[PDB]
C-alpha cells in the first residue's frame, strides 16, 4: 500500500492543499468541521480543547496540531523506517482516547472531503491508499 | 395648439419612451394598467383580445398594434396631409365599435402619464403633449 | 434559413435607426421607394391597391398607405425579441390578408425583393443576409394560408 | 446558421434552469411526462411502443422517460460545440434506426413537444431559438427516418 | 445506503460540479482521464469510441453519455422505484462488456477525484454511500 | 386548473419574489399596501397586530407569518395530500374570526400583483397564478 | 454564545438553499428526519404530538405538522436581519407554546440536537458552530417562560 | 407626542428625503401627485400657481416654496420657541384663503408617504412622523 | 459676472452642508450674524424690520424672521440647477419686496456684504468668488424693479 | 465570538451617524439625557449620585452626561481592536471600582440604555449586534462589580 | 474668542479629521507623536501609560482618552455652560500633573499639525481661537 510513486503524488497535493500561514488554520478548521458533519458523535471527544467554539484559539490550536502531525507524517512518507517509528509514537498516544475504527474512517472521509476542494487535481486512489497507510499505523 | 416646435418635442420624447423591442411593452403596460384602473368599463371593450389578462400574448399583440398606430401618427405630426389620411383610416377601424367618447380623453391621459413616467417629469411639457395628442384622437373618435 | 438571435439584434437595431419616429421625412421616402420597387417588379400588384390611390403616388392617401403598411413591419420587427407575441401578431396579419381578394404568397416574395432593394440604399450599416432571413421569418408567418 | 451560438446559449441556459439534477425526481418526471403526453397526441405514436406502456405510474415508463429527456439534455448542453453535438446525434440516429417504428416525423414531434412544455413552465422562453435548435437536434436524430 | 438526506446533498453538489454547456464536456473528459490514470487497463475497453484521441468528438460524445447517465440517475436518486428500473436497464447494457468490480471501483475513485475539484464543499461520506448505491445497481 | 406544470412555475416565481431575509418584507409591504387601498375595511381585521401602522415591528411579524403560511402552501403545491392537511389547519386559524368572504379574492389579487411587480410583468402567467392561488384560499376560506 | 452578523449571514444562506419553496420533496424529508431524531432522543416528547398523528409518520397529517413546525423556523431564521421583528415573532411563538401543556424549555435543547443531527447530512456547506449559536438565539426566545 | 428623540429622527430623515437641488422637486412631485389623487378638490386651491400643470415652472416654484416652508419648520423642531413663531407667520399666509380643514391631514399623509417612499419603508417610524407633522400643521391650520 | 455651472455646484454643496435641516443650532446662529452684519453696515435698514422686533435680536420673533429670510435664499440656491423655476421664484420674490415700502436695490448690495462676511467664518471650504457671483444672480433677480 | 468584527463595524457606523462632534451640543445632550432617563428607571440608581443630581437643566449634570457617553463613544469606536478596547475598559473598570455605589448590574443597565435609545433615533439599528457589543463593553467596565 | 460661527467650522473639520473606528486610533497616535517631536520633554510625563511603546494597547488607550475628551469638548463648543463645567472638571484633573504653559502650547501646535493633514480645507484662524478657548479652560 502507498508505493513510492503514490507517495510523491500525495506529498505534492498535500503541500499545495494544506498551504501556508493562516490558510493552514482555515484548512484545519474545515477538516474538523467536516469530521463533525460526517460523524456527530466524534465532536464530544474534543471537549477538552474548546470544541464549543471552533473559532477559538484553543480549538484552532488543536486542529493545527493534528494537521501538523498529518503534515509531518506525509513529509516522511518516503522514509519508511522514520514514519513507522513516528506512527508507533502516535499510536501510543491515541490508545487511551477510547477511539474506534469508524472514528478513523470518518476522519479519512473528512480528509477526502477538504483536501480536493483546495486543488485542481486530486488522485483519490493514491490518497485512499496512503491515508489508509497512515491511519492504520495510528489506530493500532 | 400643437405648434411646429411642439411636434419636434413630442416626436423626440415619444420615440424615447416608446423605444425599441420589448421596451414598447413596458410603455404599453403602463398605459393599459392606468386606463383600466381609472376606467374599469374600458376593459370590456377588449374582450376579443383577452383584455382580462393584459399579460397574455394575445393582448400584448393588440397593445403593440395600438401603440404602433400611435407611433404612426406621432411620427407624421409634422406631415399634416399624411397625418389626416392616417387618422381617417384609424377612424374607420373604430367607428360603430361601441367605444364610449370618454375613452379617448382617458387613453390620452394614460398615454401622456406613461410617457411622463418613462422620460421623467422634470420640465415635461404637458401643454405640448395634450395639444398634440388631442389633434390625433379628435381625428379618430367619432 | 433561420433568423438567429444575432440576426434579429442586428436587424432590429438598423431598422429602428432608420424608421424611428424621432426623425422626419424618412418614413414616406422609404415606404414610397418600397412600393415603387414592388410595382416595378410586379406591374399586376398595383391593381390590388386601387382603394389607396396607387396611380397618384404623391397623394396623401397613397403616402399614408405606404407608411401604414411599412409601419406594420416595424411593429413585427420590434416583436422579434418576443416571438410568442410575434406569432399572435403574424396570425392576426394573416387573417387580414386572406380577406383581401388576389393577395397571394408569391407577392410577399416580390415584397421581400423591394425591401432587399431599398434598405441597402438607406441604412448605414446593412446586413442583407440578416435582413433576408428575419424578413422571411415575418413574411412567412403572414403569407401562410394564401 | 440554424441554431447559432447565441441561440444555443439561451436555449441551454433556459433548459438547465428548468431541468437539472438538483431538482426533485418527481418534478423532472412531471416535466418528461408532460412532454410525452404532448408527443403522443401530436404524433399519434402508440404508447405501447415504450416500456411501461406510457403509464405515468409505471416505474418502467418513468425510467424510459428519464432516459429520453436525458438524451435530449445531453444534446442540448452540447449545442455550442457542433462537432461534439453532431457525434451525439449520430449515435442517437444509429440507435433509432435499429428501432422499428421510429420515423423522422415522430422525432420532430417529440423535439417540438420539448420546446412547447419548456415554454409552459418558463413562459419567457426564447421559442424561436428553441425551434431552430430542436429542429437541428431532430434532423440529426431522425436522419434517414 | 444513501438516505433521503444524503440524496439531496449529492444532488446539489453534483449539479453544481457538473455545470452546464461546455463545462460538462471538460468535466466528462477529466473524469475519464482520471479513470485511465487510476486504472490503465480500463482505457482499452473504450477503443470503439475514439479513445486514441480524448479530445475528439467521438470520445467526448461517449464521455457525455456516461456522465449524462450519471446525471439522470442522480436526478432520480429520490425516486427509488424510478432509479431502480433505470439502473436495471443500465445493468443489462453493461453485462456484455467484460467488466469487473475493480473497473467500477476505479470509476468511483475517478468520480471522487474530479467532482470535488469543481466545488468549495464536498461530503465524501455521502458521495461514497450514494455512488456505491448507483454502481452496485449497474455492476450486477 | 393548476396543472403540474403550473405548480412548478408558481413555485419558482414565488421563491424568487418571496426571496430571503428582508426581501420578504418588501413583498409583504406590496401586498398589504395594495389590499388596504382596494379594501379599506380589511385593515380593521388586523387591529390586534397593529394594522394601522404596517411598518411597526408587530405588524411586520404578522405579515411574515402570513407570507410564511403562503410560502408553506406554495412549496407543497405538488404534494396535494400534505397541502390539504396544511390548508385544513389554516382554516381552523381563520374560522369565526369575522373575515369577510371578499377578503380572500382581494388578498389573492394583491399577492399576485405583488409577485408580478417583483418578477416582471412580461410573460407573467396570470392563469397559472390565479388557478393555483385559488386552490389555496378555497381551502382556507369558510 | 452570540449569533454574530457573520453567523446569521452564513446560516440564512445555507438554510434557504435547502428549504426554498423552489425545490420539491425536500421539506418533508428534512422535517420528518428532525422529528424522527427528536423522538429517538426523547421518547416522551412524542406524547405531546398526539393531535397530529405522531404514531403514523407517513400520514399527510403528521407530514404537514412537521413542515408547519420547521417552516416556523424558516420564518424566524429569515428574520435574523431584522431582530426587532424577530423579537416580536419570538414573543408570539412563546405565548403559543406556553398554552401547550407539557412543553418545557429542556425540550428545545432536544430539538436543537435533532437539527444539529439532520442539517449536516442535508446541507452542502454546513457550519455547525454558526448554526448552534443562531438556533440558540431563536430557540431561547421561544422557550423563555416555560 | 413628538419627543426630543422623535425630532432628531424626523430632521435626519426629512433632510435625506428632501435632499439638495432638483431632488427636492422629486419629493414635491410625490406629495402633490398623491394629494391631488386622494383629494381632487385640493387642486382648485392652486389655480393661481397653475395647479392644473404641476410640471410647469410656475407650480414647481410654488411647490418648492411649500416644501421650503416645511423644511423651515422641520429644522426648527428642536427649537420650540422659534418654531411657534414660524408657525404663527405661516398661519397668516393661509388664513381666509378658503383652505378646507381636511387638506392639512391629507397633506400630512402625502408628505409622510413621500418621505417613506424615498428613505425606505423598513423601520419607518410612522408614530414619530405623524406626531411631529401634526404639531406643525396644527399651528398653521385655522 | 456669471454664476457658472461649476460655481453653482460649488455654492449649492457648501451652502447645503451648512444649512441642512439635519443639523441643529446652526440656522439661527448663521441667520442672526447675517442680520447683525447688515445692521452694522446699514443702521437705517433696521427700521425696515420694525414688525419683526429687530431691537430684540434674541426674541423668538426676530430669530424666526432671520431663519425665514435666509431659508428663502436656501430655496433659491437649491434652484440653481433649474433656472426656469428659479426665474419664476425670483419674480415671485420681487413682487413681495416691491410691496414693502423703503426696500431699495442698494439694500441687497449691503445684504450681499453681510453674507460675504458671515459665510467665510462658518463654511469649511468656502469659495468667495463663486459665492459672490451666484448670490448676485439670485439677488439681481429679486432687486429688479426697486 | 461575541461582538464580532462585523458586529462592531455596524455598531460603530450607526453610533457615529447618531453621535459625532459635527452635531449640536444640545442634540448630543438630548440623546445622553434620554439614555440617563432610561438608565435611572431600569436600574433604580439614585440621580443624586451624579453631579448636578440628574437635573437636565444643570450644566454640571450635562457635562457629567457628556463625559459618560464620551467614554462609551471611545469604547465603541475601539471595538474593532479588542486589545485597545480591553485596555480602555480596564481603565474604566479601575475608575469605577473607586466609586462607591457602582454595581455590575447598573453598568449593564446603562449599556442597555445606550442601545435602546440608539434604536429610537435610528430604528433600523442592528439591535442584536448592539446587544452583543454593549454586553462586551459592560462586562469589562463592571468586572468584579 | 471662538464665536458661534467659528464653533460650527471647527466642529465640522474636527469630526471629519478625527474620523471613525481605527482611524481615530491612528489619528490619536499621530497627535502624540507630533507632540513628542515638538517638545521632547513632554514624553516622560506619560511614563505611566506605556509610552515606551507607542503602538501598545496601553498608550493607544491613553491617546484615545485625550482625543476623546477633545472630541466631547468640541461637541459641546456651542453649549457654553456645558463646556465650561466640563473644562473645569478637566482643569481639576490636570492640576496635579506638574504641567506648564509650554506643554499646552506644544499640544496646540501638535493639533495644528495633525488635524489639517486629514483635511482638504482647514481654517487655522478659527482653530487657533477655539483651541485656545479649550486649552485655557484646562490649563487653569
Ligand atoms: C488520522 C490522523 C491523526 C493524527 C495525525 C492525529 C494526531 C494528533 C495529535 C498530534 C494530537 C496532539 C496531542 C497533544 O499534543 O497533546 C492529537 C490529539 C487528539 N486526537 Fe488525534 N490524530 C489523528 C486521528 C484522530 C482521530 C480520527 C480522532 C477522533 C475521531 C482523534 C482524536 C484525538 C483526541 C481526542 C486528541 C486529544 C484531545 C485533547 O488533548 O483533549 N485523533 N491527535
Ligand atoms: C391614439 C389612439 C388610438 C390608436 C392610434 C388606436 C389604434 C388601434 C389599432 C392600430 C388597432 C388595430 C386594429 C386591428 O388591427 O384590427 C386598434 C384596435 C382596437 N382599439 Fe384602438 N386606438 C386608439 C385608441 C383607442 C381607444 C381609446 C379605445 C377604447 C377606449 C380603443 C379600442 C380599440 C378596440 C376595441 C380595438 C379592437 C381590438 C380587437 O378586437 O382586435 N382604441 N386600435
Ligand atoms: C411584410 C409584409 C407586409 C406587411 C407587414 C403588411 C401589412 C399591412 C398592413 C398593416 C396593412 C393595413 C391594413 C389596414 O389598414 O386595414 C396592409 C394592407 C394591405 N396589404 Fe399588406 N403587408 C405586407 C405585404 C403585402 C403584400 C406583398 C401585398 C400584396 C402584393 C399586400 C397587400 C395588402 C393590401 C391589398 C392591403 C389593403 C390596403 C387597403 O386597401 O387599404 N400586403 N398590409
Ligand atoms: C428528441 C427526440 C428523441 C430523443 C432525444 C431520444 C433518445 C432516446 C434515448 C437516450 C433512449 C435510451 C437508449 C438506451 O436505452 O440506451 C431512447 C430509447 C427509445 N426511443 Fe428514443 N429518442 C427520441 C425520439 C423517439 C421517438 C420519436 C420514438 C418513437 C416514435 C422513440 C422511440 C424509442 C424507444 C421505443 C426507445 C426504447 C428502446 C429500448 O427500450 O430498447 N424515440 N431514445
Ligand atoms: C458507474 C456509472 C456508469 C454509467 C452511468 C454508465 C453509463 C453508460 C452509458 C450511458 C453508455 C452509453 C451506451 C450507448 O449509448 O451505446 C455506456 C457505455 C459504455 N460504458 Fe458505461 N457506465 C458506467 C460505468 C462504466 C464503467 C466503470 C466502465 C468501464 C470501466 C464502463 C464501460 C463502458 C463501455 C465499454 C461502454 C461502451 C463503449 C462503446 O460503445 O464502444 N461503464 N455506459
Ligand atoms: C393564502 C392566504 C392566507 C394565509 C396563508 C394566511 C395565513 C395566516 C397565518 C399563518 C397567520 C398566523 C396566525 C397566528 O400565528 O396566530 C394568520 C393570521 C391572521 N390572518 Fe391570515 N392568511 C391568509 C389570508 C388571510 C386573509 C385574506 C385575511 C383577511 C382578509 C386574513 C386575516 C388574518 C387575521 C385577522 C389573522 C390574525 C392576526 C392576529 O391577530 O394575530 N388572512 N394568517
Ligand atoms: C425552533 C423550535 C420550534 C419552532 C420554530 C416551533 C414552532 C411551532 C409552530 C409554527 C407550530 C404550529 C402552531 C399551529 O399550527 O397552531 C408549533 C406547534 C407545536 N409545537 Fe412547536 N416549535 C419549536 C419547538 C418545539 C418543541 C421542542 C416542542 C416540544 C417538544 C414543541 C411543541 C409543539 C406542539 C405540542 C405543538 C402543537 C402541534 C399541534 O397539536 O398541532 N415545539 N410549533
Ligand atoms: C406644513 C404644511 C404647509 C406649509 C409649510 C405651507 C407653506 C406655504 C408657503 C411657504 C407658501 C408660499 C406663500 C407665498 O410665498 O405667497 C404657501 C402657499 C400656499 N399654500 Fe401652503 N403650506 C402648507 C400646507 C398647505 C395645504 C395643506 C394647503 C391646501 C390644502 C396649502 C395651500 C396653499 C396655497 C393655496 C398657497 C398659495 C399659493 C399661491 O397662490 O401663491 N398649503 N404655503
Ligand atoms: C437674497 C436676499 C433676500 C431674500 C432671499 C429675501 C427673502 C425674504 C423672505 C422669504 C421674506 C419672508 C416674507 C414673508 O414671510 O412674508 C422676506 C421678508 C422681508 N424682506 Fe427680504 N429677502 C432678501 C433681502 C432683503 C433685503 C436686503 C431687505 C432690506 C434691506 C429685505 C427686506 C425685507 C422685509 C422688510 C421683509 C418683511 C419682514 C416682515 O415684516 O415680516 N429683504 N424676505
Ligand atoms: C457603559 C457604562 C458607563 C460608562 C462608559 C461610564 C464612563 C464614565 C466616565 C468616562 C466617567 C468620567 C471619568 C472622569 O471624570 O474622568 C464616569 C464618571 C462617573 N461614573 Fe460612570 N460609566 C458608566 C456607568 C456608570 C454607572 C452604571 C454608574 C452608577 C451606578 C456610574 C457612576 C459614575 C459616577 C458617579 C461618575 C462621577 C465620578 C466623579 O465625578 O468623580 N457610571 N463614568
Ligand atoms: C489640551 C487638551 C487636553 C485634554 C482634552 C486632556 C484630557 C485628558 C484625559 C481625558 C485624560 C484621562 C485621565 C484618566 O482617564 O485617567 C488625561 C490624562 C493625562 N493628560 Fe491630559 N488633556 C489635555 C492636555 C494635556 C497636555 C497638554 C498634557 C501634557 C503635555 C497632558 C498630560 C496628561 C497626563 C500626564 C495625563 C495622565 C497620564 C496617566 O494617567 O498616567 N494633558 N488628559
Amino acid at each position: 500500500v502507498c508505493n513510492r510513486l503514490e507517495q510523491i503524488l500525495v506529498k505534492t497535493q498535500w503541500a499545495q492543499s494544506y498551504g501556508e500561514a493562516e490558510n493552514r488554520a482555515a484548512f484545519s478548521r474545515d477538516l474538523f468541521s467536516e469530521l463533525f458533519n460526517i460523524q456527530g458523535s466524534s465532536r464530544a471527544l474534543f471537549s477538552g480543547v474548546g470544541v464549543d467554539d471552533m473559532n477559538s484559539a484553543a480549538f484552532t490550536a488543536h486542529c493545527l496540531r493534528v494537521t501538523g502531525a498529518l503534515n509531518r507524517l506525509i513529509s516522511q512518507l518516503d522514509q519508511q523506517a522514520t514514519i513507522n517509528a513516528d506512527l508507533a509514537h502516535l499510536a501510543g498516544q491515541h490508545a487511551s482516547r477510547n477511539l474506534d475504527a469508524s472514528n478513523f474512517a470518518a476522519m479519512g472521509q473528512a480528509v477526502m472531503s477538504v483536501v480536493p476542494t483546495h486543488l485542481d487535481c486530486f488522485n483519490q486512489h493514491a490518497w485512499g491508499e496512503c491515508y489508509e497507510r497512515i491511519a492504520s499505523g495510528i489506530s493500532g | 395648439d400643437c405648434t411646429s416646435l411642439n411636434r419636434l418635442l413630442v416626436k423626440r420624447q415619444w420615440a424615447e419612451a416608446y423605444g425599441e423591442g420589448t421596451n414598447r411593452e413596458l410603455l404599453g403596460n403602463r398605459i393599459w394598467e392606468d386606463l383600466f384602473a381609472n376606467m374599469p368599463d374600458a376593459r370590456g371593450l377588449f374582450s376579443r383580445v383577452n383584455g382580462n389578462d393584459i399579460d397574455s400574448s394575445e393582448f400584448q399583440a393588440h397593445s403593440l398594434r395600438v401603440l404602433g398606430g400611435l407611433d404612426m401618427c406621432v411620427a407624421s405630426l409634422d406631415d399634416v396631409p399624411v397625418l389626416n389620411a392616417l387618422l381617417a383610416r384609424l377612424n374607420s377601424q373604430h367607428d360603430s365599435r361601441g367605444i364610449p367618447a370618454a375613452g379617448y380623453p382617458a387613453f390620452v391621459a394614460s398615454a401622456i402619464s406613461a410617457v411622463r413616467a418613462t422620460v421623467g417629469a422634470r420640465s415635461f411639457d404637458n401643454d405640448a403633449w395634450n395639444s398634440c395628442m388631442n389633434q390625433i384622437v379628435s381625428g379618430i373618435s367619432g | 434559413s433561420c433568423c438567429s438571435s444575432e440576426d434579429r439584434a442586428n436587424v432590429m437595431h438598423n431598422w429602428d435607426a432608420a424608421w424611428s419616429a424621432a426623425y422626419s421625412d424618412r418614413r414616406v421616402a422609404l415606404a414610397q421607394a418600397v412600393f415603387a420597387s414592388l410595382f416595378s417588379r410586379d406591374a399586376a400588384a398595383q391593381g390590388l391597391f386601387s382603394g389607396v390611390s396607387a396611380d397618384n403616388p404623391d397623394s396623401a392617401d397613397f403616402r399614408a398607405h405606404c407608411v401604414r403598411v411599412v409601419n406594420g413591419l416595424d411593429v413585427a420587427i420590434n416583436m422579434l425579441n418576443d416571438p410568442a407575441v410575434l406569432n399572435e401578431q403574424l396570425a392576426h396579419l394573416s387573417a387580414q390578408h386572406q380577406a383581401r381578394a388576389g393577395v397571394a404568397a408569391a407577392h410577399f416574395d416580390v415584397m421581400a425583393e423591394a425591401f432587399a432593394e431599398v434598405m441597402p440604399q438607406v441604412s448605414s450599416c446593412f446586413s442583407s443576409d440578416s435582413w433576408n432571413r428575419c424578413f422571411a421569418r415575418i413574411a412567412n408567418g403572414i403569407s401562410a394560408g394564401l | 446558421e440554424c441554431c447559432s451560438r447565441g441561440d444555443a446559449e439561451v436555449v441551454i441556459s433556459e433548459w438547465d434552469q428548468v431541468f437539472n439534477a438538483a431538482m426533485a425526481g418527481s418534478s423532472e418526471s412531471a416535466i418528461g411526462v408532460a412532454i410525452f403526453d404532448v408527443f403522443f397526441t401530436s404524433s399519434g405514436v402508440s404508447p405501447s411502443m415504450f416500456p411501461g406502456g406510457g403509464d405515468s405510474s409505471s416505474a418502467e415508463f418513468l425510467a424510459q422517460v428519464s432516459r429520453v429527456i436525458s438524451g435530449a439534455d445531453i444534446a442540448i448542453n452540447s449545442l455550442t460545440n457542433r462537432a461534439t453535438c453532431d457525434s451525439l446525434l449520430s449515435h442517437l440516429n444509429a440507435q433509432h434506426k435499429a428501432i422499428s417504428g421510429v420515423t423522422g416525423a415522430a422525432v420532430t414531434h417529440l423535439s417540438e413537444a420539448i420546446s412547447s412544455v419548456v415554454a409552459q413552465v418558463l413562459p419567457s422562453a426564447h421559442i424561436d431559438a428553441w425551434g431552430y435548435c430542436m429542429a437541428y437536434i431532430a434532423a440529426g436524430i431522425g436522419a434517414g427516418l
